[PDB]
């Protein structure tokens, strides 16, 4: 029973990664903590993908606590792909040593998604049900071994001089203002919960009747179904680009609306500053549509605004105003 | 944007 603070590093608000150590002697890795997946992998010495030679590669041979599982790992995100071999070893996440933890050793990471990525591997934080066969999610090994004070992990996020933070076993109230509002997780796979509606001046632009959304730190934007996100891009002032995309006039924030996510009777506004990422002169929408549709993904755009707490104990998501 |  212990608590752990993982400083998260922020690259261009699109990737949040912290440091972790694998095996004995400990080998160091940066890993994006992803609440939208349940597999923990790191590059390994068996991987000869460019993404692998330009990132840190775990060497199981150098680790004595390493235990080969033998079972393949292959994961498809919405953005990226990795194939791996499964094994066991000791992961030190901060001050929590997570013994005999199933970790994927990447074999091939085709594509360029991880290649130009800041971090080496991903550490899924979703439910076990999302985890690959043979694979046990990291927080899950922590709970079963009772290494966390409470079966809760909390995320805070963003920028400069700077300090994003993942906390394990606890919640840091200094990262949020107001009170934490607990949203029940409906479907335990993703950190999925119901969003009552999406309003723009009390008007529902999207998410009519209610819709399902997942709190996903590994998603940079705020993804919603095509039609709905369209109606949002037009309801705000965005335009479609000239080499594909949606743009926002940076000088126009003051005149643009607040996009309020209602979750459990409580309002989660996203100001034009939150839903707008600026590249010095050029502002784009933090709203991304899904080629298809259905589930809304509340990414680092929402997470940056709302200190999120993932409670495995009670299958709650606590939401509060980020500091 | 990345979609973990």
């Amino acid at each position: 029973g212990e608590v752990a603070s993982v400083p998260l590093t922020n690259y261009l608000d699109s990737q949040y990664f912290g440091k972790i150590y694998l095996g004995t002697p400990p080998q160091e890795f940066t890993v994006l903590f992803d609440t939208g997946s349940s597999d923990f992998w790191v590059p390994s010495i068996y991987c000869k993908s460019n993404a692998c030679k330009n990132h840190q590669r775990f060497d199981p041979r150098k680790s004595s606590t390493f235990q080969n599982l033998g079972k393949p790992l292959s994961i498809h995100y919405g953005t990226g792909s990795m194939q791996g071999i499964l094994g066991y070893d000791t992961v030190t996440v901060s001050n929590i040593v997570d013994i005999q933890q199933t970790v994927g050793l990447s074999t091939q990471e085709p594509g360029d998604v991880f290649t130009y990525a800041e971090f080496d591997g991903i550490l899924g934080m979703a439910y076990p049900s999302l985890a690959s066969e043979y694979s046990i999610p990291v927080f899950d090994n922590m709970m079963n071994r009772h290494l966390v004070a409470q079966d809760l992990f909390s995320v805070y996020m963003d920028r400069n001089g700077q300090e994003s933070m993942l906390t394990l076993g606890a919640i840091d109230p200094s990262y949020y203002t107001g009170s934490l509002h607990w949203v029940p997780v409906t479907v335990q796979q993703y950190w999925q919960f119901t969003v009552d509606s999406v309003t723009i001046s009390g008007v529902v632009v999207a998410c009519e009747g209610g819709c399902q959304a997942i709190l996903d730190t590994g998603t940079s934007k705020l993804v919603g179904p095509s039609s709905d996100i369209l109606n949002i891009q037009q309801a705000i002032g965005a335009t479609q680009n000239q080499y594909g995309e949606f743009d926002i006039d940076c000088d126009n924030l003051s005149y643009m609306p607040t996009v309020v996510f209602e979750i459990n009777g409580k309002m989660y506004p996203l100001t034009p500053s939150a839903y707008t990422s600026q590249d010095q002169g050029f502002c784009t929408s933090g709203f991304q549509s899904e080629n298809h549709s259905q589930k809304w993904i509340l990414g680092d755009v929402f997470i940056r605004e709302y200190y999120s707490v993932f409670d495995r104990a009670n299958n709650l998501v606590g939401l509060a105003k980020a500091i | 944007p990345f979609c973990x």
